[PDB]
């Protein structure tokens, strides 16, 4: 894990940009604005409250490494994404329509670029009556 | 594929009145067939209720064999159960194992007992075991198991102290009564198993009255034990009964269904965007407009956005709570205080 | 028309102490007449309590016939029941059908039995059935039916599992005890109906003690069954009892009655204004000051205003909840943030 | 229903005024201010939250057609208007006074033009002691 | 006057351990004297337990006579009970009437029975009636009466439907069983009063087993009645038990005692200032600095201030609720919106 | 020191499945040894179940003696119990006193009874008393004692009124039945102790049926008493059962564990800084940058900061409540109103 | 009551000052500021919400007459004032100290003029050890 | 206690600075700003609401003396500090690490001067594997 913590200390230095060892909401906001994102103040506060475990309001380096350690390919996280698809599922059989999934991915929530959705659809077998098995997506994006 | 889902919704997740008429008719024929299993033991009716139970069991083994085959085929509309290994997954769930055992043991008994008394002894238990068929998708057992599991510390507490009071009190009444004689001439509390049967009958407030203590020491111990340690067996009805009623109250303060549609959409696509990051040739990088150090910091920000979206999807499924009021006042006061800072800075910029 | 509503409020929706004195007197005379229906079966008193029950029933058939005619006439103060078809609507509600059956069957029995033993057999059941008369407008039955309907999933769960444990346990005790002999020489558990009567008496904690299991296998199964499966019949008292107590707690956080007067007025007149839109000659268009395209967009805005007023009238009838706090903070923070935007724009207009 | 959806697409275009297919609170506010109404910001937000089912905050065209489809002459809506009259009903018999109804319609809530109330009163038989059967109104304005 | 309040706090509102030692000693001597009232009926002990109960009753009539005189004198520290009519007010409250009846009937029995069997018959009931003495200031009865009164609609509902099911079911079992013979040769259900005693014993789950139905029609009706209509008598324990538990939960969210001190002070002095208005020579007019029309408008504003202070004193005694959050957000948002209006008006005044 | 804490966590605070396998094995061997203590009283099995209970008790006195010595040694990983007086503190807690009594009385009985009937009489009670060993750290008894203590006023109320109704009703049935003769020829209610045993059996709904009232006065009093005063003994199950269910509901609205880490840190260091004030040479004064009057005012401000930090640490351990919403709106509105005052003062400073 | 409603219409005209028949928070605020009182906006709103029963936010004339009709000498209002004195009562016997009552009346809540409290104390028999029976006050100020 | 109340009246005069006998949030804020502390407005309000028992919002002199009377060496206060250490305790045995206690005392909550923590650590026996018995601290700082 020594190459991993070398990369994680490397990635932590891009947010810190001095010798504090902590990340402030301002100190993260300049990084996101340098990518051209423009987040809100409560958005930055919601990002940082999901990382720390000390309650002080900044991200120390063991908290940063605890975030980067824990795995997306999880027992619970697979069930959360599977439960998120079932909101958009009529009759609950395990299939959603292709144009319904394109309408959801490009309009609701964080609006996706249309080239991304054209990639997302062709990642799965879309034919067979226009239905797509979303559990193929859940196995795909939790294969990590 | 359309008619396959139509009959699966008729048999497996029933709703309406046509589904109610079908499942009420199945529940009545299995209950009438149980009543003939009752009448087959009365000596006046044992000849009639066996000659009409051999023929009623052939109709029901054909009927429930046909319904099991139709339901097993029609389970393929779900995406979980499509394919041969999916059908074997459908035959693994516990209500289908019960249904398979009932129909294949009915065939074994009706083929062995065709050419018979022990066959009737095997019919009667299958008549009883077929009562598990009416509760279709297990909502009865899952509702009970959910409330028993939340309240497990309290149920183990009252069962342990109730059992402990049972053992100590039945021993003290055994000591006080082991020499007493009944008015009939016999001895009530002969062994310690007799006093323990007394204790079980008393502490659950049945009181058959076959075993009653006679001496005044046994009556004094039984009075103190019956006043206090009976409540520790009437408590699981109180804990579970108030647990069901508080759960029903909590179901009326549900969030409306549209308030989780943007959160579910945001969970799906932040999770996909975290997946699309690890391919460097993807078109998901084109939002962020060369790219040596920016690969790592985009992956950190995308992982943080996934964790925030997962939290907000969990919060959109819970009922309303005081935690929601404190959370949205924190967000609203923070935005408004930043806005007064913005007006302050512009007023100090222009005028000074 | 004034005195008609005055006697309808005396008989049908009673309140005060004068109404209490009247309905307590009616409840005492029907209960005293039931006590004479009890004493007519004792052999010492069968001659006296029949000679004073034939005369007491003539007074009560005249009295309740007169009260039914007065109440049927006096139901015309309501606008629902005015007219002949309105009176027939008043005779259709279930408490009036019970009252009509009691008075006309009393006339049939007293005219047939005037010139007699089976007449007494018909009197006694009407003496019992007249007890439904005291609960006047059905508030007892509607309160019970409301709590049973909200908690229907939990009551069906505990009744189903309690019945299921009854059937399996009574069969296992029938197998363990079908050859045992009582000390009196007879056989307790002769058929499976005898063991099922044992199971009903045990699982509800009555325990008459006429049928007690004798062998140690029957005593072991009865001990495990009586400890566990008795709680599934003591649960409907727990679910409904805590359901009533949570409903009474919720009635103390009611909104005050003036907070729904502007919402009820706004519902009535937004609904009327939606109705007055479809007549093009109405004077409801004169608020909006030619009118080709504006007809359609006024109808859309008026339909949206009706839906908002209907939602706010439903919210003004519910008790206070966390949903109200989140809703009014959303409205207050939105108005205040727009106000800081207004101050910002005017400061950038004048100074820049 | 093809003439109906022709009229509903026609009415939707008066609010849209570009090719979005969505209606914003501003985009509805200009239409109401062009009629001389001056609504509040939370009034416009309360109007739009009763129409959408996606939660995003704008009215798409199937949401607009779902609003125009569902019927005022309803089982529940008749009972809501009947329950709304009973607030202003003393002794609960089904009759309210004429001058009491004029005092309520011209003062409380949204204040009505006096010519409208003079029409509203004469829609029902008002004589007979000054009482008016409000269930005649409920049958009238739910006859649609 | 100081020692008078000190002994009133010792006897009447007890607290600590010294008060606990005194009232525990009084409860033990009245319970030991009840145990001798039990032993006076056993034939082995009737000579001993009467010769030690005549002497124990003389000590207790002197002791409780002395305690009643001390308590009646020492009730004068309260301002309610000072004076002779105040002492007569103290002897009117119900626990003092019980205490007076016990001590004066003990003197009557010990003076009549001094020179005796019916005297013992009168002693035993006073031995029982002296048990009301331990609960001193009625907190037990007032707590029970408060919860029974809040839940009165639900208790009358379950008692009415439980009584109604009792009457109908006992009649149907009387019809099905009136000709059956017991195995002992006698007839169980002779009259309708015997079947009604069966119904009372069954519906409350006692089941003495003296009267058990014999025919299968009586067993079928008793099975359906015992499954369903027993819950309507186990419901008052569920309603009151959850009513007590919700009241205890509500006592932990009390407001702190200092939050009602300014509201109580403000209620007293706005009410006095309304009283001091009607004297035109008072010095309460000197705040409002001639005075012809201002007399009336000051009286209107002072009456409005009294009504506001009375509302805020009632709100400072209740536990926290969602109504408090909505009320203080309404006040806070209204003050803050007026403040932005003030900044807006001054910015438009100076600059324009 | 590492392995010492590892075996203390295995024996004393168990978790996982390996700890579950160990404590389930101990609970099964003590329960199997109780079953042989049951079979030692049956005359058929008294020879076998004594010859296998003398040897089973030697294995268990060696086993639980070894486990007590290992647990007493391994209690030294805690800082409370380190040292010889700490081990004596570990032997003072009540579950270790029970465990010591069981093992040393087993050694006394097996050494005295080695060379025997009264030894078996002493074995059987220790077989029962060893059942207290399975509940390890007392969480069962502390959960029950916590809910009984919160609801103590209600449990004393229902027990007092239930006892009071027991005494009065048993006396009235003793008066009505003291001359009645049973059908067997004997007298049921001979003394007042017999009617009081009737009352205890009736009011708790056991109903053995050995004592049933015969006259109609005794049946009338028993009917009214059994309908009303039985609920006052079914109430402690209702109060405690709903008390457990409301406590479980309150445990789901807990604050997250990170929200008390800054409050716990702030409590520790404000309390230390109050301690470091009383040494004038400390380096804690160097924050406040000569110092004659400032010593006293720093001590006042530090005591105020300690009291605020202690309040906020108590608030960070409670579940969410309406008091939290009112408290944070008071803080947020106060900061925001001061901020508008600051903008107001600067606008009046520069422009005027 | 015709002289009473003459006086009540007379007193209502001093607040109205035009022909509305309603009293606004501004329309009451000018009357209180003309007496030199300076109330807050939420104080004026709390005064008016205790008078109206229509919820619209202004005081019509029947609401004004309903306020002036109902009596201070009440069953409940006597118990509220008696319960308000018991907060300041140590040992709960029915007596409060003279200097304790002067400290409460001149500091807590609405601060009273010291000449008013000197009148308030001498309305009751104050001697006898410095104790005063506050139920004499409650009978006095509810004698009306 | 006469020398004690002489010192307590002496200390009360440093906050009052006139003849009121009450302490306002401003009147305490100037004392803290004269020490160079800069507290927030809600901080001053939280300090004063823990002292008064009258609810009026200022600290009178008997309230000040009630604050200075009650003792830190308490039954409850010892248990609060002992419960506060157990948050930072892994395995709950009664020992925390030395560098863990230095990390908590210099970062979380009110951040301590590093010279203070160097005093705080050496007040207790720190050696023996780096563990420190925090109940020695609790007995120390509640010895008063
Ligand atoms: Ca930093
Ligand atoms: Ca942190
Ligand atoms: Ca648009
Ligand atoms: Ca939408
Ligand atoms: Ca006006
Ligand atoms: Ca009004
Ligand atoms: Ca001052
Ligand atoms: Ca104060």
């Amino acid at each position: 894990t020594e190459e991993q913590i070398a990369e994680f200390k490397e990635a932590f230095s891009l947010f810190d940009k001095d010798g504090d060892g902590t990340i402030t909401t301002k100190e993260l906001g300049t990084v996101m604005r340098s990518l051209g994102q423009n987040p809100t103040e409560a958005e930055l506060q919601d990002m940082i409250n999901e990382v720390d475990a000390d309650g002080n309001g900044t991200i120390d380096f063991p908290e940063f490494l605890t975030m980067m350690a824990r795995k997306m390919k999880d027992t619970d996280s697979e069930e959360e994404i599977r439960e998120a698809f079932r909101v958009f599922d009529k009759d609950g059989n395990g299939y959603i329509s292709a144009a319904e999934l394109r309408h959801v991915m490009t309009n609701l929530g964080e609006k996706l670029t249309d080239e991304e959705v054209d990639e997302m659809i062709r990642e799965a077998d879309i034919d067979g009556d226009g239905q797509v098995n979303y559990e193929e997506f859940v196995q795909m994006m939790t294969a990590k | 594929t359309h008619v396959q889902g139509r009959v699966y919704n008729f048999l497996e997740r029933p709703t309406g009145w046509k589904c109610f008429v079908y499942h009420f008719a199945v529940f009545l024929i299995v209950l009438v067939c149980l009543i003939f299993s009752v009448l087959s033991t009365i000596e006046q009716y044992a000849a009639l209720a066996t000659g009409t139970l051999f023929w009623m069991e052939i109709v029901l083994v054909v009927f429930f064999g046909t319904e099991y085959v139709v339901r097993l085929w029609s389970a393929g509309c779900r995406s979980k159960y499509v394919g041969l290994w999916g059908r074997l997954r459908f035959a693994r769930k516990p209500i289908s194992i019960i249904d398979l055992i009932v129909v294949v043991a009915s065939m074994v008994v009706l083929c062995v007992g065709s050419k018979a008394t022990s066959a009737i002894r095997g019919i009667r238990f299958l008549q009883i075991l077929r009562m598990l068929h009416v509760d279709r998708q297990g909502g009865t057992w899952r509702l009970l198991g959910s409330v028993v599991f939340i309240h497990r510390q309290e149920l183990i507490t009252t069962l342990y102290i109730g059992f402990l009071g049972l053992i100590f009190s039945s021993y003290f009444v055994y000591l006080a009564e082991k020499d007493a004689v009944n008015e009939s001439g016999r001895v009530e509390f002969g062994s310690y198993a007799d006093a323990l049967w007394w204790g079980v009958v008393t502490v659950t407030t049945i009181g058959y009255g076959d075993k009653v203590p006679q001496t005044w020491v046994g009556k004094t111990i039984a009075s103190c034990f019956s006043v206090f340690a009976i409540s520790f067996f009437a408590l699981p009805a109180g804990i579970l009964g108030s647990g069901f009623a508080l759960k029903v109250q909590q179901k009326q303060r549900q969030k409306h269904f549209n308030r989780q549609i943007p959160a579910a959409a945001s969970l799906i696509q932040t999770a996909w965007r975290c997946y699309a990051a690890e391919n460097p040739d993807s078109s998901t990088w084109k939002i962020y407009i060369l790219r040596e150090h920016h690969r790592a910091t985009i992956k950190v920000i995308r992982r943080m956005q996934y964790f925030v979206a997962k939290k907000k999807f969990q919060q959109a499924r819970k009922p309303y709570d005081v935690r929601d009021v404190i959370e949205q006042y924190s967000q609203g006061h923070l935005n408004l205080m930043v806005r007064i800072k913005e007006l302050q800075r512009r007023l100090d910029q222009s005028i000074g």
